[PDB]
């Protein structure tokens, strides 16, 4: 019966750290488009952009 | 009368100049540039101010 368990345990884990994984990889993309964001931002303080610009 | 005439039309171009440097379009001396901030750094709140003035 453990033995048996154990290796549905280790395959519930293996698809845990696989959620993760996925989930993981999303924030990857969300993070450099935030960060995208923050350098236009910048850009848009500087006083020489217009109103068009910005 | 006649050296008046020149300085007529100095003063027109001096008031030229004043209407029309511009920087892709935004003014610089005809009074309107004033104050303006420029990030210049990495970090919100950073910035120093260039004051343009008529």
């Amino acid at each position: 019966v453990q033995s048996r368990g154990l290796d549905v345990a280790v395959r519930n884990a293996n698809d845990g750290i696989s959620i993760a994984q996925t989930a993981e990889g999303a924030m990857n993309e969300t993070t450099n488009i935030l960060q995208r964001m923050r350098d236009l931002s910048l850009q848009s303080a500087n006083g020489s952009n217009s109103k068009s610009e910005r | 009368v006649a050296i008046q005439e020149e300085i007529t039309a100095l003063n027109d171009e001096l008031n030229r100049i004043a209407e029309t440097t511009s920087f892709g379009g935004n003014k610089l001396l005809n009074g309107t540039f004033s104050t303006k901030s420029f990030q210049i750094g990495a970090d919100n709140g950073e910035a120093v101010m260039l004051t343009l003035k008529d």
